[PDB]
């Protein structure tokens, strides 16, 4: 029905610009405002400002003004926010959000777009596999995984044999050091589907753009 | 402007209890409260609008009350897909304001951490490192230590602890010892052993393996 | 022989609610809240008092001053003072005709809302009409509704789209042609002023009576009445709450400043005339005292009367009472108070009284606005004039009628604004300043305080002359400047001011003065010798 959809993740060099887009489709544009919500991480929401789409008519924030700046265009029903001087406070995740006039509520939101503002270099990620050794008793389920080292900025996905089966997978959130960040993953199949099937992890860097594929082997 | 203050930045609750978020505002303000859920890694959600009402595709176990500056946000049967972080709003006075959020964190009985480690694989010793893993899985709480021991001694540098957050199926955390190491010191050493202390058994779960091909 | 001597008042009552009538109106009951809410909140009372006994009282005064001492028209007043400034007496006039092109099509609005509250069903109550659109949504209707941004409120609706028509017109460009109700509204707001003028300063001075006195009453029925409504305090308490930062802008001290100029009202020739009919012995400080004192309480309890229902309107509503006034307009009074009155019990008696009050708050202005040009037409042309007084005041109420037929259009109230801030505002601040001049370093502020020394029996102290001196002229100036620096960008309805509209705002305003430079041009023109020789017996008042 109503969905917003933004941009992807972001990683640009301090004191420059980014700009955010957000697709809007299941309802009446021209009825609601169009609003950008900040979320630090860690932090709470952040109300940025709104934009009345029939004619871009803009209500910012006073802790935003001169920060945000919020665009609309009607010929393809689609907001923007572009941020300029870009410093660490502003790597966070930014949302698009619908709303009435009145009650002023956020009824639908877009999936947030992570911003990361630094000037390290975008370091693709190095997948090794983490394969359960061969003198380990193989009970009713078998625990495997797949490791990713040295990455940037924080934008990987770690799939699992095209998202089937994915009833144990165990994700563990990426721990920045030296600059590159490193994060694991592990996955508990039954004994009666390996090695017999093909099970292969996928890692995609969406920052790097590189998309790298590893089957596990006993 | 408005600050919206709740007190309480944890709140503990089981599976089946009434649980209750307040929210503190500044200045009076009627019936002009909104609450929002964000889910781990997902986008805010709507739940309640004007202090009481809800909107439409929302459980009929959610509610909400108050009428002025203090207002409450109770959830009677709280369900394993209840695990999110709450947020309220207030929507009367330019600019719209949020709370700090509430992760509400549930309660459970305590679960035994499923320890298993991995030798490093040859992709690795291929580039020219070699990463011992330690996987703690589902137990709870999220209080546990976590010991390694390369060839018996008790190892303590190059080891990072990553927890993950609550489940929100059967409410166990997980977590992850990794044990970072170079290819030439790994070719020195057989019989990796990690061990981990946790509240339901005295006795740490130790897992050895060997390098020699396993 | 003949004429000779001129009339006097019937009574001190009558002047005193007839000057009180003209500086109580409209903008005491609105445009004081407004400012006095969003510049300040209470710590507004401070600089509209400031700016009221440095610059308002000293120009009351001074103005009251001189026409009850020398007894002379607008125009007739110059040839013994300073002729070259005898065009000040014809400039007023042109802004005179100017502010009757609206200000009177305004009180024809509140005409219209008041014959038409006469039915058991308020009209902007329901939907279910003939000129609602679609959008229109109203209450007594399901709860849970949320607004969007097309959708409209049965007040609005009928503002915008029945008695102001103004989605006919597409704005300044096209706005023909004239609605034929207003005209006759119109009409009759012109009759009943006729009525009033046409005898003279006899009927505007038992008219006043009435003028003068209905507002309070009616305010004070809609004081008791909206203290009484739940959740009123919440518009007293933007009402009063003090924002001690905003005093650091220098921009609310100018609002205080020209506030305090347009409700006390010096400088248009009403306090002349006015003051023209009175007793040469009769005091004249103690009447500008009191006068300009009630003008600013009535203001003051004005603000009440707004923001009690408007804080009712926002605790019905959710809150910030800016959001519920932001319009600053006539759309505060016709839309916000009129939708918060039809949710009233006894609705048609609050509306009666309501666009009634507005009535008599607009006539005693309209009644003295026409005094002062009329007795300055008699007295610079006597005999050649005062043949009938009818027949120039029909001539004027007439000509007042074809002057608001740009009004009375679908797209009046583009040409409303317009005038009213582009055109008659500056000009009267100029003239003002021309005559606060003129009277203080012309004919000298010695001679005028020994001719108030003279007619009072006292010399006025120190602190006046040290007002009319120095403090009065910078008063008006500082006003001027702030204006002709940054003219503010005009919007109205979801309609944003084409970019040559200040051009038109200022073509208006500066055909209003073309007199007193080409009259200065022409006095100075006139007299023969050298130029020192006639700006010598131009600037000294006539001998004998
Ligand atoms: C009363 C008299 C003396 C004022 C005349 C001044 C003239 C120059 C002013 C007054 C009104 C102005 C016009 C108002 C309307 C329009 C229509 C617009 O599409 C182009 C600008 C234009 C054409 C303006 C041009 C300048 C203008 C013609
Ligand atoms: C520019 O508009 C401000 C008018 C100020 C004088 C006035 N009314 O204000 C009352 C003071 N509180 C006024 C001026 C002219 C007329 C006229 F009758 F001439 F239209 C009516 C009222
Ligand atoms: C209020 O309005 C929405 C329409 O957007 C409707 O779907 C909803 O069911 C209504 N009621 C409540 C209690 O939210
Ligand atoms: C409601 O208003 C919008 C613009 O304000 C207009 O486009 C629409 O046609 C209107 N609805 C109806 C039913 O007329
Ligand atoms: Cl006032
Ligand atoms: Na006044
Ligand atoms: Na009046």
């Amino acid at each position: 029905e109503v969905q917003l959809q933004q941009s992807g993740p972001e990683l640009v060099k301090p004191g420059a610009s980014v700009k955010i887009s957000c697709k809007a489709s299941g309802y009446t544009f021209t009825d609601y405002y169009m609003n950008w919500v900040k979320q630090s991480h860690g932090k709470s929401l952040e109300w940025i400002g709104n934009i009345n789409p029939n004619n871009g008519g803009t209500s910012y924030n006073q802790k935003f003004k001169g920060k945000a700046t919020l665009t609309v265009d009607k010929s393809s029903t689609t907001a923007y926010m572009e941020l300029r001087s870009l410093t660490s406070e502003d790597s966070a995740v930014y949302y698009c959000t619908r709303s009435p006039v009145r009650p002023y509520y956020f009824d639908y939101w877009g999936q947030g777009t992570t911003l990361t503002v630094s000037s390290a270099k975008t370091t693709p990620p190095s997948v090794y596999p983490l394969a359960p050794g061969c003198g380990d008793t193989t009970g009713s389920s078998v625990t495997l995984g797949c490791l990713v080292k040295g990455y940037f900025p924080e934008s990987v996905t770690v799939t699992w044999n095209s998202g089937s089966l994915s009833s144990s997978v165990h994700t563990f959130p990426a721990l920045l050091q030296s600059g590159l960040y490193t994060m694991s993953s592990s996955v508990t199949v039954p004994s009666s589907t390996w090695p017999s099937q093909t099970v292969t992890c996928s890692v995609a860097h969406p920052a790097s753009s590189t998309t790298v594929d590893k089957k596990l082997e006993p | 402007d408005i600050v919206m203050t709740q007190s309480h930045k944890f709140m503990s609750t089981s599976v089946g209890d009434r649980v209750s978020i307040t929210c503190k505002a500044s200045q009076d303000v009627s019936t002009a409260v909104a609450w929002y859920q964000q889910k781990p890694g997902q986008s805010p959600k709507l739940l309640i609008y004007s202090a009481s009402y809800r909107y439409t595709g929302v459980p009929d176990r959610f509610t909400g009350s108050g009428s002025g500056t203090d207002f409450t946000f109770t959830i009677s049967s709280v369900q394993a897909e209840d695990l999110a972080v709450y947020y309220c709003q207030q929507h009367y006075s330019i600019p719209r304001t949020f709370g700090g959020g509430t992760k509400l964190e549930i309660k459970r009985a305590d679960a035994a951490p499923t320890v298993s480690i991995f030798p490093p694989s040859s992709e690795q010793l291929t580039s020219g490192g070699a990463s011992v893993v330690c996987f703690l899985n589902n137990f709870y709480p999220k209080d546990i230590n976590v010991k390694w021991k390369i060839d018996g001694s008790e190892r303590q540098n190059g080891v990072l602890n990553s927890w993950t957050d609550q489940d929100s199926k059967d409410s166990t955390y997980s977590m992850s010892s990794t044990l970072t190491l170079t290819k030439d010191e790994y070719e020195r050493h057989n019989s990796y052993t990690c061990e981990a202390t946790h509240k339901t058994s005295t006795s740490p779960i130790v897992k050895s393996f060997n390098r020699n091909e396993c | 022989g003949s004429q000779g001597e001129r009339e006097t008042w019937g009574k001190k009552v009558d002047f005193l609610l007839s000057v009180i009538g003209y500086a109580v109106d409209l903008g005491n009951v609105w445009r004081f809240p407004y400012i006095c809410a969003q510049n300040g909140g209470g710590a507004f009372l401070l600089p509209y008092t400031i700016m009221a006994i440095f610059g308002g009282i000293p120009l009351f005064y001074m103005e009251l001053a001189l026409g009850q001492y020398h007894r002379n028209g607008c125009i007739s007043i110059w040839r013994k003072i300073c002729p070259i400034f005898k065009g000040i007496g014809y400039a007023i006039c042109i802004i005179a005709f100017y502010i009757a092109s609206y200000y009177n099509t305004i009180m024809a609005w509140a005409l219209y809302y008041l014959i038409s509250s006469f039915t058991d069903q308020l009209p902007w109550t329901s939907c279910k009409n003939s000129w609602n659109t679609g959008n229109c949504t109203n209450y007594f209707s399901e709860d849970n509704i949320t607004w969007t941004l097309h959708s409209t409120s049965p007040a609005e609706e009928f503002y915008t789209r029945h008695v102001l028509q103004i989605h006919r017109s597409k704005g300044l460009q096209d706005l023909g042609g004239i609605s034929w109700q207003l005209a006759l509204c119109i009409m009759l707001i012109f009759t009943v002023i006729y009525f009033s003028i046409w005898k003279g300063v006899k009927t505007s001075g038992k008219v006043v009576w009435v003028t003068a006195t209905f507002p309070y009453i009616a305010l004070s029925v809609l004081l008791v009445r909206g203290a009484t409504l739940p959740g009123a305090w919440r518009g007293v308490l933007f009402y009063l709450k003090p924002n001690w930062q905003k005093l650091l802008e220098t921009g609310v001290w100018i609002d205080a400043a020209a506030q305090i100029f347009f409700s006390l009202g010096p400088g248009f020739g009403v306090l002349l005339a006015f003051a023209s009919y009175n007793k040469f012995n009769n005091n004249c400080y103690q009447d500008a005292l009191v006068t300009s004192v009630v003008n600013c309480m009535t203001s003051f309890v004005s603000g009440f009367v707004i923001f009690t229902v408007l804080g009712y309107m926002a605790e019905m509503r959710n809150e910030d009472v800016s959001e519920v006034a932001k319009d600053a307009g006539p759309s505060l009074l016709f839309i916000t108070y009129a939708e918060a009155i039809a949710n009233m019990p006894a609705s048609t008696f609050f509306a009666i009284i309501f666009f009634l009050m507005l009535i008599t708050l607009g006539l005693d202005s309209s009644f003295a606005g026409l005094e002062g040009v009329i007795t300055a037409v008699l007295d610079e042309f006597p005999h050649v004039w005062a043949k009938r007084r009818e027949r120039f005041v029909l001539a004027v109420v007439i000509t007042c009628f074809f002057g608001s037929l740009v009004t009375l259009t679908f797209g009046g109230a583009y040409v409303v604004k317009l005038l009213e801030e582009y055109a008659t505002g500056p000009a009267v601040l100029t003239v003002a300043l021309i005559e606060a001049v003129a009277v203080s370093w012309f004919y000298g502020i010695t001679q005028f305080c020994r001719d108030v020394k003279e007619m009072l029996g006292f010399s006025p102290g120190w602190f006046w002359r040290i007002c009319w001196v120095a403090i009065s002229p910078l008063f008006l100036l500082f006003i001027i400047a702030s204006f002709l620096m940054s003219p503010p960008q005009l919007r109205l309805f979801q309609y944003n001011y084409p970019y040559w509209s200040i051009i038109l705002g200022y073509a208006i305003g500066t055909s209003s003065f073309i007199c007193i430079p080409t009259y200065i041009a022409y006095r100075l023109i006139i007299t023969p010798g050298t130029f020192k020789e006639r700006i010598i017996k131009s600037i000294t008042p006539e001998t004998p």
